[PDB]
């Protein structure tokens, strides 16, 4: 408020009172028409105050305002600067200036005001605090014509080191927002990177980065050899010097702006990894640091490097691989990432393949899957290499059941590279014996079937390879060629929609029958889209959207058969009545199309709403079938109009889509059911239902079910766990969940023990991965805990999906057993 | 000169003070105590917090809950941040972290403040606050709950809420808990100093942590540039504790110290308190009950194990477990094992033969002490009834504390100890009043009492103390004791939240130094004392000031020594007028002229230019520039 404000800070004491009323101020929001009083205000106050900490907190409160919504600074920007040059203390100068710039940031199409803003930065920047300054930098660095390139290469020599960085970070941002800067700058950065402050080493060396990139073939003379170097050698050099800085940031900066130049010379590149231009082992050094965030910035810089340059990946190959026996696991992983990226331009040699098979053993899941990615990718040189891939392969295969698929998708991809490579490991792996006829080997045995998909991805390539097959194994590639296709590749040994579409039209075009055959013939399109959506993974979706509409349909007709079955209040029999349960299942069934598939649009969403007002009327008529109170059925009365008028208001754009619909002839009587006694509303509300249309669900272009399917559990073949009683035992949960455009907030994880109590968890949203589009990974703990137990029961374990409250199932449920066993 | 305080907490205070050209944030600090207000947040979810009634008002419901008459919020628990609006963060250029437990809320200030500056903290202070920063994120994140509660934090909703809820400050202050990716961000912005390292901010200031004997890397600060100093002390402790002891001795010469981390409950002797714990864990557990200590896993629980080491042999009770649950158990155990440099010279003296320095490594080894990273793992398998467990957060709110409680809340025969001070122990356990459990309060704070502050500050003499106004009353509970405060021959000004300190520090005099070469130029002479001029070029360069080579003036010339001394130097013809109180004196060769007032002179030219250096010459025989 403006008046409210006002008189509070006049009443409140000057040093202390008034601080505590704008900090309280500060926080709530204002809205954007009432900016201009309210700064008024402050600006008036602000005259008025002596303290420097209330002119402060005002100067940075009326800086805030100026971002709040589409409000528009331009008429409060002459004050603003009249009192930054009427203020004399160095901590409000400071905060004005930030003002200032919120002001021009807010209004950067304005041209006229960030020049006035401009020059009032350069009247202040001769201020001896280092703060006015720095916020003075800051201006002609968001703010500056695209001359102000000089007057902030002036201050590369200020006393301040936080002023140079200041200046520095401001020339960065000039470049950030278009601006070509001069080459002049680049001698005036090469002095700062000898400067005795790591902030200013690392604006440095950014700002020579930029200056390189933007002039890399122009000449620079050497001061003592009469020696001409392009620009981009001599900052390579340069920065090539500052990995060997003593501060570590500086050294990460160094190694990714080293990664990010690529116009660099051959042999300057050659440089940096030999022993003995101030490049030499530059990466050497910079590979082999106490700190692990250095060697990852070298890692990636090497990764780019190589990609631009293959005779450079080719010298680098050792130095990657050798890097792998690094123990930081995040090192390791960006050690994969790069050797899988450089891996297009290499093949790796007998030694360097040793080395990295002797390091190669991994427990964990995220390195092991990178590995196998990494093999996919990856490119070698000798049989015996591959000899020990198979060998650690079948380790991790009986190690973990898990990492089964990956590994034969690796091994798939392994042997359609290497086909030469594998010839002579196919009888080495095959075992056949020379002049026996060897046993037939255990075609469940997952390590024999994967040396199968190995030799047989090979063999695509290789026409020497079906040759070597034993009897045994061409039947066991007949076999994998039709059970798993997708692995095996072949050897030298529409109606539904069109159905869906006349099933629907089948359906609208027959409202007019009795309601037997129209519920008959609803049952009967009911199966046919569930059967549908059985069949078609695609239509899926759509079949069960359109039949989860029908059966709504269907429920209502039944419902209201029900009530043509029912008679007079007084004599209503609740056994035998199944309206109000129909209500319910409408209810229910209208949240899972709205929630539980995915590309609905606003078309569906105004339909779905208009089958729930339908099921809120049954509901109400049901519920007036039976209560005797008139209160009651007065206040559920209201509340249904209320519905009904909100509805009205929220789809108003369409309403004329809903022609002959219940909302529709609700609509067009509406005062009159405004005005009207409880039991006659009901009366015509039933009347106006029997005689409602049923809506057309225009179906979208694409729509998917939200699906999900635990699979860590799997079957209670296993033994149960034990040793739980009192205490907690968790269990670890992974899923897949299929087409949730926004699991975190939505999904829910339900545990049902064996008694009626039930428990409700909400995920973190780290544990939801995103391998794919519409395809998400859920990997956490659910904590499980009960009092002890006589026998070991089974709690039931599902995912349910939840809506704005409530939630609704969508997983298949899994049961496992528990034995809490005291001690 | 100036000192904004951004948080009223008296042990978790979060103080600038823009001093010199450089503003410098003293510890950061998160006031836990808010999250007593909120639901505890359980391992499992319990029938008896689910099924708790909810308020009533006249209007929401769902939001609070009663439980035993007090009311509760039916939320995720939120920590009360200091005052960042106060001040812009961005301005702030060094922050010094003095505890672990000043080191939360770290992360709030170095993220979301949008500050660039840098870190200084000690590295068992470092490792600790990490491993507290681990273990709080595990807790809150391990089982999520929504923060849905937001009407309560109205202005005129709070008003009628009952007092606990009622009396809470800064509500809409309040954060959740920090992601994990903010606390390894924060981390990293950190700079690693050891006790008496000089460190120079920019070259105006110069900060030193000195050990002050509370924690494992707790720290005070002395910032000083060159004449006037500042010392900042935190909690620190003249006890026989495992480190160094306090360096009293730096403190002195201080024109501000700023005082904060003084004890809570200063009627309490920590010995005595140690004692009366394991006392009472010993008679729990003879009955056999439980006994479940809620605590941090790196604070004061080490000294109470050595002292239930020593204890149990004695009592007959070696063959009861002694179970620690924490996700970082180990890592505080490892971390506390292997800072043997940092502590008194008579456990430090442990490294010179093979020795690990704390002897709950002979606990491990004889399987006395056993740690585990929570309750579903190895635990639930060497689980055995009558123990005792060191687990959870102290706040009662989150942790394998929540569990326990629920788990043995039912029966009178177990027993809860409370150690930690900083939590109110009656409102901690108002989520589960209508327990069984036999309820103990021992708080062990070892921390500077009043009579101890006030014995180093007469050792110290400050020419100014600054302490949160906490310390300048005594406490609500006595309200009758003058003992419980700081009494200084000074005032002693205080401050509360969000209160800007002007203080009377300021000073001129700023150091500058000359080089051998202008020196060489300078030559003194005699006054009465020695004394010279300097005509030199200034060169600033990090707020060092060198002084590179390149009106008034006194001495004694009276009327009588004037009209006689000079009278016939080289010129002739001279004339004097007699004038009231001097003389003035004028030559006939161009009617040139000198005067002189009382402690003044000067040379008066008429037409006449090449005589009058030599005039001013003359009188420059004795005259200096004093």
């Amino acid at each position: 408020k403006s008046a409210a404000l006002h008189i509070d800070l006049c009443k409140a004491t000057s040093p202390a009172d008034a601080l505590q009323y704008l900090l309280q101020f500060a926080r709530k929001p204002v809205e954007a028409e009432s900016v201009e009083g309210v700064v008024r205000i402050l600006l008036e106050h602000y005259y008025k105050e002596n303290d420097p900490s209330v002119r402060l907190k005002i100067a940075s409160l009326l800086g805030l305002l100026s971002k709040t919504a589409g409000f528009s600074p331009d008429c409060i920007m002459d004050d603003a600067i009249n009192i930054l040059q009427n203020e004399k203390s160095h901590q409000v100068l400071a905060q004005l200036l930030d003002t200032l710039l919120a002001i021009g940031t807010k209004l950067p199409e304005n041209q006229a005001i960030q020049m006035r803003l401009v020059d009032v930065a350069c009247k202040h920047l001769t201020d001896t605090s280092h703060g006015v300054r720095n916020k003075c930098l800051q201006l002609l660095g968001n703010l500056g014509s695209l001359d102000v390139q000089k007057i902030i290469g002036d201050y590369f020599s200020d006393q301040d080191p936080r002023v140079r960085t200041a200046a520095i970070k401001a020339m960065l941002q000039l470049h950030e927002r278009g601006l070509k800067l001069h080459q002049t700058i680049y001698n005036q950065a090469c002095k700062l990177l000898s400067d005795d402050y790591e902030q200013v080493r690392s604006a440095a060396v950014q700002l020579i980065w930029v200056v390189s990139q933007l002039y890399p073939e122009s000449i620079v003379p050497i001061p003592s050899s009469n020696e001409e170097i392009r620009l981009v050698d001599d900052a390579f050099g340069k920065i090539c010097h500052m990995v060997s800085d003593g501060s570590w940031v500086v050294r990460v900066q160094a190694a990714k702006l080293l990664g990010s130049m690529e116009q660099v010379s051959s042999h300057f590149l050659e440089q940096t990894l030999d022993k003995k231009s101030g490049a030499c082992g530059a990466f050497v050094h910079g590979l082999e640091d106490e700190m692990y965030e250095v060697r990852i910035a070298a890692v990636e810089a090497l990764c780019m490097l190589a990609q631009s340059s293959p005779s450079f990946a080719e010298k680098c190959l050792d130095f990657l691989v050798d890097m792998f026996n690094d123990e930081i696991e995040e090192v390791r992983l960006q050690s994969i990432h790069t050797m899988r990226k450089i891996s297009n331009n290499i093949t790796l040699r007998e030694d360097q393949l040793d080395t990295v098979l002797a390091v190669l053993e991994d427990s964990s899941r995220d390195i092991r899957e990178a590995l196998h990615e990494l093999l996919c990718c990856t490119n070698v040189s000798t049989k015996e290499g591959i000899h020990l891939a198979l060998v650690e392969l079948l380790k991790n295969l009986t190690k973990y059941p898990t990492d089964r698929d990956s590994i034969w998708k690796c091994l798939k991809f392994l042997g359609s590279r290497h086909p030469t490579l594998v010839l002579p490991l196919v009888p080495e792996l095959l075992s056949t014996h020379p002049f026996f006829d060897t046993a037939e080997p255990d075609m469940d045995d997952p390590a024999y079937i994967a040396v199968l998909v190995l030799i047989f991805n090979a063999a695509k390539t290789c026409p020497t390879m079906p040759a070597l097959f034993s009897d045994h194994t061409f039947r066991h590639y007949a076999y994998l060629r039709d059970s798993l296709s997708h692995l095996v590749p072949a050897l030298r040994l529409d109606p539904s929609q069109q159905f869906l579409q006349q099933s629907l039209e089948r359906v609208y075009s027959l409202q007019h029958l009795d309601p037997q055959g129209a519920q008959e013939l609803l049952e009967f399109t009911i199966r046919d889209l569930q059967r549908l959506g059985e069949l078609q993974s695609e239509l899926a979706g759509v079949a069960d959207f359109s039949a989860t509409y029908l059966r709504c349909q269907l429920l209502l007709i039944k419902a209201l058969q029900e009530k043509l079955w029912n008679v007079a209040a007084p004599l209503y029999l609740k056994q035998s009545d199944l309206a109000s349960a129909a209500a319910k299942q409408i209810m229910e069934e209208t949240y899972k199309m709205e929630f539980m598939y995915s590309g609905v649009e606003n078309k569906q969403v105004v339909i779905i709403h208009h089958m729930r007002l339908q099921a809120k009327a049954l509901q109400l008529i049901v519920t007036a079938r039976t209560t005797r109170g008139l209160d009651p059925l007065f206040g559920m009365c209201e509340k249904f109009l209320q519905e009904v008028d909100f509805f009205q208001r929220y789809f108003i754009a369409d309403l004329p889509h809903l022609q002959d619909s219940f909302v529709d002839k609700l609509l067009d009587l509406m005062p009159r059911l405004m005005t009207s006694k409880p039991a006659e509303v009901v009366k015509i509300l039933q009347t106006m239902l029997r005689q409602s249309a049923f809506l057309h669900l225009p179906l979208p272009e694409q729509i998917h079910k939200a699906s999900a399917t635990i699979i860590e559990p799997a079957g209670e073949s296993d033994n149960p766990l034990r040793f739980t009683s009192g205490l907690v035992v968790a269990l670890d949960v992974d899923a897949t969940l299929e087409h949730v455009q926004d699991p975190q907030n939505t999904v829910k994880v339900q545990v049902l023990y064996p008694d009626g109590q039930a428990q409700m968890i909400h995920p973190k949203p780290a544990d939801f991965r995103n391998p794919g589009p519409g395809r998400h990974r859920l990997i956490t703990q659910v904590y499980l805990s009960h009092t002890a137990w006589t026998e070991a029961c089974q709690v039931e374990v599902r995912l349910l999906l939840a809506y704005n409250e409530g939630t609704i199932p969508f997983s298949k449920p899994v049961k496992v057993y528990i034995m809490p066993k005291p001690a | 000169m100036k000192l904004y305080c951004l948080s009223g907490h008296p042990t978790l205070p979060c103080n600038v003070l823009k001093f010199k050209s450089t503003t410098i944030m003293l510890d950061c600090g998160l006031d836990m105590t808010s999250t007593l207000n909120f639901l505890p947040l359980p391992l499992v979810q319990s029938p008896r917090l689910s099924n708790l009634p909810g308020w009533s008002l006249k209007d929401l419901d769902k939001e609070l809950k009663e439980c035993s008459g007090h009311v509760f919020v039916d939320s995720v628990p939120e920590f009360c941040l200091p005052e960042t609006e106060l001040i812009d963060l961005s301005t702030v250029d060094v922050i010094l972290i003095s505890n672990y437990h000043c080191m939360m809320a770290l992360p709030y200030i170095t993220e979301h403040t949008g500050f660039t500056g840098t870190v200084y903290a000690t590295e068992p202070t470092v490792q600790i606050g990490r491993l507290l920063m681990e273990e709080l994120v595990n807790f809150i994140e391990r089982v999520p709950k929504a923060q849905s509660a937001s009407l309560w934090k109205n202005k005129d909703i709070q008003r009628l809420l009952p007092s606990p809820l009622k009396d809470a400050v800064e509500v809409s202050t309040w954060r959740r808990c920090y992601t994990m990716q903010e606390v390894n961000s924060a981390l990293s912005k950190i700079q690693l100093v050891g006790y008496s390292q000089k460190i120079e901010l920019f070259g105006a200031v110069q900060v030193t942590p000195l050990s002050s004997g509370y924690a494992l890397g707790s720290s005070n600060w002395i910032i000083q540039s060159h004449y006037e100093k500042v010392s900042y002390v935190s909690g620190s402790s003249l006890l026989t504790t495992h480190p160094q002891p306090m360096d009293q001795a730096s403190l002195k010469n201080s024109d501000v110290l700023v005082l904060t981390g003084l004890t809570q409950i200063p009627t309490a002797n920590p010995d005595g308190m140690v004692g009366e714990f394991c006392s009472n864990l010993a008679l729990t557990v003879r009955n056999g009950g439980n006994v479940l200590v809620p605590c941090y896993p790196s604070g004061v629980i080490y000294d109470l194990l050595e002292c239930l080491y020593q204890y149990i042999d004695s009592a007959g009770l070696s063959s009861v477990p002694l179970y620690f649950i924490s996700p970082v158990a180990n890592s505080s155990l490892e971390f506390s094992q292997i800072f043997a440099e940092w502590l008194c010279h008579n456990k430090q003296s442990k490294v010179y033969l093979p020795e690990p320095p704390f002897p709950h490594a002979e606990l491990i080894q004889t399987n006395k002490l056993k740690h585990y990273p929570s309750i579903h793992g190895d635990f639930s398998n060497d689980f055995r009834q009558p123990c005792v467990v060191f687990t959870g957060h102290p706040s009662l709110r989150f942790g394998d504390v929540v569990h326990f409680m629920e788990l043995w809340g039912k029966s009178s025969l177990n027993t809860v100890i409370f150690t930690e001070p900083d939590f109110s122990y009656l409102e901690a356990l108002a989520p589960y009043q209508p327990l069984a459990m036999k309820c103990i309060y021992c708080p062990i704070d070892t921390r500077l009492n009043f009579i101890q502050v006030s014995k180093l500050l007469k050792e110290v003499q400050p020419l100014h103390v600054v302490c949160p106004e906490q310390y300048t009353q005594p406490p609500p509970a006595q309200s009758h004791r003058m003992d419980l405060m700081i009494d200084c021959q000074p005032p002693a000004m205080s401050y509360r939240r969000a209160e800007v300190l002007a203080l009377p520090f300021k000073r001129r005099y700023e150091k500058i130094e000359i080089m051998p070469e202008l020196a060489d130029s300078l030559v003194p002479m005699e006054i009465k004392i020695s004394l010279a001029t300097v005509s030199a070029v200034l060169h600033t360069k990090d707020n060092k000031h060198l002084l590179q080579p390149p009106p008034l003036l006194s001495g004694s010339i009276p009327v009588e020594q004037f009209v006689q001394t000079l009278e016939k130097h080289g010129f002739s013809d001279i004339k004097v007028e007699d004038t009231a109180k001097g003389h003035i004196v004028l030559l006939q060769e161009a009617e040139t002229l000198i005067q002189i007032e009382e402690d003044s002179t000067h040379i008066i030219c008429d037409n006449d230019e090449m005589l009058r250096v030599r005039l001013r010459d003359l009188v420059l025989k004795f005259l200096q520039k004093f």
